[PDB]
RNA sequence: CGGGGAAUCAGGGUUCGAUUCCGGAGAGGGAGCCUGAGAAACGGCUACCACAUCCAAGGAAGGCAGCAGGCGCGCAAAUUACCCACUCCCGACCCGGGGAGGUAGUGACGAAAAAUAACAAUACAGGACUCUUUCGAGGCCCUGUAAUUGGAAUGAGUCCACUUUAAAUCCUUUAACGAGGAUCCAUUGGAGGGCAAGUCUGGUGCCAAUUCCAGCUCCAAUAGCGUAUAUUAAAGUUGCUGCAGUUAAAAAGCUCGUAGUUGGAUCUCUCUCGGCCGAAGCGUUUACUUUGAAAAAAUU
């Protein structure tokens, strides 16, 4: 007996058919459009969307005044609104089946850094986040897949110890300034 | 930011009684004997083959 | 009946293996011959020979010292010989009669070019049972020691992939190494077992 | 016609038990005598001693002479013949060597080219053939 | 190599698109371990 | 060993559960006990059986399916490390002890996060828009590719210190150094019949086809990718859902011939005693369906 937890999950599912041109082109489109690293991140977002859609469908099979349906449907809709995927006016279960992978890919921190103008491209955004240049409300974030909430959207600022921010220059600029 | 736990005692005697021995040692208020478990265990198992005051004669 | 059959076959195999292990190094067999080869120039062979030396009958030659070791504590008889790499005939001969080859290593690198050369020649001729030992790991500061062994594992994994690294610092590790050499599976070589030598 | 009563559970499951026994895979997996006749003894790999090197002639429409090694398994003493990837990799194997041998690949079935060879050599002298072919490692003798 | 030649001919009589028939039609790429 | 449980999951099912939680069993195989509230106890004893240790030959002593460690077995699995600081347990006990347990080491079992570059100018190549019927012009933009330049940013590492902790390590935090072939160089497999991917080259033999070998180019997944074996899903090839049985595997020689399975239509609440109620007989019995109690956690 040990005081350790053995609970864990896989966050993705490998596709059942490995080679088909349509899915390969769609996944390549998504990777290039959002600056992703591998097919595994696309599959991870696919898996979250599939889980959400399955929960929404199983709730939709329930009677309209089921207490579980009301409670858990309101919870799921509230979460999907909170992370910025659904609008506050589309809070109905049926609309959940209308969601795409691209919404969840927009709510990532890499996309929000590119769209807010902090980075000149999506790959520049990924590099900026990974190099401890990006903070959320006070908190330096190193994770490009950090899903930004709506209330954290206006507080992405640029890391008070960063060279382009608070002002201590990096290794390269300090080394060059000492040559002459 | 850094987060830790703190305790202010009413007197030094209460701090000497109620604190763990290692936190007293970090301030230098306690020192522990410089023996390992293997030495103590083997000496105890040697002491149980001898009866009487010869138990104090091991080393 | 199935359990009884299993018991009979296991008894057969275990008694045959016991006889085979009882032959070598014991009172009805030859001494266990151990050739020690340092694989690096940074190894002090005489102090390691002091560590390996229970009673010692120290035979010696003009430059080499080859000593017999009797230990009725573990009931085992050794003939310890030494050979420096680069002495081609010396290492090849005293490895073609040895039952065990004890390689010595320095903590920093695995081996020099000379040790690589002698290892290539030994692999070519045919390896008997071998055992890897690292000599100066405790001379390093403790903060690096664990990491050093980790690094040296890579420096061993190229040629000795699945083999443990023992240590030679004190008399206690010397006794543990002698125990590892005494009870160990023996590699048997076809050329020297088909002919009396 | 199959019975469909509300009290036909016993008859349905007894019939299904017997007709399960009429399947080759079910009977192989449940009879015990396949693992009591498999040379690997239920295992995925097995070690052996190279008895010799033999040559197996390939199929009739495409003539070839492939080279295999006859090896004897350690744990149960059975003799099998094992495939080598090319003629160069045969030079790393000698009589009376320790060899680690796996199946040829399709869950137990024979080769569609070389008739009646079942196994392929994975390791020799406790090092892999792939490393020896590519010069990644050397083998001892 | 004769086998794949016959199969490409079979696919030709079934009327489907086939690769051009050249020198490297039946050729072992590499040893398989 | 059984169960809680794991994998797959349209639905039904199928396969797995030795394994940290619960219950049981055993301590080399059997057997008999002592003490004790509790044991047929084995880190208690007594014998027999099987092994096996020391010996001065008279005797004495044995039980790793505890933690490490060894041999053997094999396809197959880690240190003879540190500590009672945490969780708890035991004792006469606030103080002693605990290979329970904890902490390091080994660890590509497996699961999560995530580097291997980014930008700007310049040079070509495409795509828009303005002016021209067009050719064409755009110090008009956008997007790519570089044997082209340019400094900006950073971790991998090396290493003060603090923090961590029983003492440490690791992580986190911070000085200093740390990137142009940023050589600080990503692998593993497959492709010239079919799912992703070839009108390619060079050696080597048989009578231009043709054995063997080395390559190039392309494709996929990526700090991972092959292989083998078992098993599950594809599979409606075990079929309850949900297969078939003339000619493809298959219906018995034929009928009387008990059990088991299936069986036509029909039938629209009260009596006593105590304060309109409580007790009592239930009304033929069930099956079926709904409700309620009760039912370990962890897992889902």
């Amino acid at each position: 007996p040990v005081a350790r937890s053995w609970v864990c999950r896989k966050t993705y599912v490998t596709p059942r058919r490995p080679f088909e041109k349509s899915r390969l082109d769609q996944e390549l489109k998504l990777i290039g459009e959002y600056g992703l690293r591998n097919k595994r991140e696309v599959w991870r977002v696919k898996f979250t969307l599939a889980k959400i859609r399955k929960a929404a469908r199983e709730l939709l099979t329930l009677d309209e005044k089921d207490p579980r349906r009301l409670f858990e449907g309101n919870a799921l809709l509230r979460r999907l609104v909170r992370i910025g995927v659904l609008d506050e006016g589309k809070m109905k279960l049926d609309y959940i089946l209308g969601l795409k992978i691209e919404d969840f890919l927009e709510r990532r921190l890499q996309t929000q850094v590119f769209k807010l103008g902090l980075a000149k491209s999506i790959h520049h955004a990924r590099v900026l986040i990974r190099q401890r240049h990006i903070r959320v409300r006070k908190q330096v974030v190193n994770i490009p897949s950090f899903i930004v909430r709506l209330d954290s959207q206006k507080h992405i600022d640029f890391s008070l110890r960063s060279p382009y921010g608070g002002g201590r220059p990096g290794r390269v600029k300090r080394k060059n300034a000492k040559k002459g | 930011k850094t987060t830790g736990f703190g305790m202010i005692y009413d007197s030094l005697d209460y701090a000497k009684k109620n604190e763990p021995k290692h936190r007293l040692a970090r301030h230098g208020l306690y020192e522990k004997k410089k023996t390992s478990r293997k030495q103590r265990k083997e000496r105890k198992n040697r002491m149980k083959k001898v009866r009487g005051t010869a138990k104090a004669n091991v080393g | 009946d199935q359990r009884h059959r299993a018991s009979q076959l296991r008894k057969q195999k275990k008694e045959a293996v016991l006889a085979e292990k009882r032959q070598l190094g014991g009172k009805d067999g030859p001494p266990h011959q151990v050739l020690v080869v340092p694989l690096h120039s940074r190894i002090s062979l005489p102090e390691a020979m002091q560590l390996l030396q229970g009673t010692v009958h120290l035979n010696e030659l003009g430059n080499t010292q080859n000593f017999m070791l009797l230990c009725p504590r573990l009931k085992h008889r050794w003939f310890f010989t030494s050979a420096r790499p680069g002495d081609l005939h010396v290492v090849l001969d005293m490895a073609k009669v040895a039952d065990t080859i004890l390689f010595l290593l320095d903590p920093l690198e695995g081996w020099d070019s000379t040790g690589d050369y002698c290892l290539s020649c030994l692999f070519a001729q045919g390896l008997p049972t071998y055992t890897l030992a690292v000599q100066g790991i405790s001379g390093l500061p403790l903060k690096k020691q664990i990491d050093t062994r980790k690094k040296l594992s890579k420096a061993v994994e190229k040629r000795f992939p699945h083999d443990k690294l023992l240590l030679l610092d004190t008399q206690q590790e010397a006794g543990m190494l002698l125990r590892q050499l005494a009870n160990q599976k023996q590699q048997h070589l076809a050329f020297r077992d088909r002919r009396a030598y | 016609g199959k019975c469909r009563g509300l009290r036909t559970a016993r008859k349905l499951r007894s019939h299904r038990r017997d007709q399960k026994w009429h399947d080759k895979q079910y009977k192989k997996a449940h009879l015990g005598t396949a693992l009591k006749a498999n040379p690997f003894g239920g295992a995925s790999h097995a070690k052996g001693i190279v008895l010799e090197k033999v040559g197996v002639e390939a199929k009739q429409p495409n003539s070839a002479i492939r080279k295999c090694v006859r090896v004897q398994l350690i744990k149960n003493g059975k003799k099998i013949t094992a495939f080598v990837p090319n003629d160069g990799c045969l030079n790393f194997i000698e009589e009376n060597d320790e060899v680690l041998v796996a199946g040829f690949g399709r869950k137990g079935h024979a080769v569609g080219d070389i008739p009646g060879v079942r196994f392929k050599v994975v390791k020799v002298a406790n090092v892999s053939l792939l490393a020896l072919y590519k010069g990644k490692k050397e083998r001892p003798r | 190599r004769a086998w794949v030649l016959e199969k490409k001919e079979r696919h030709r009589r079934q009327g489907r698109e086939v690769r051009p028939d050249t020198q490297y039609t039946g050729r072992k790429r590499k040893p398989r371990f």
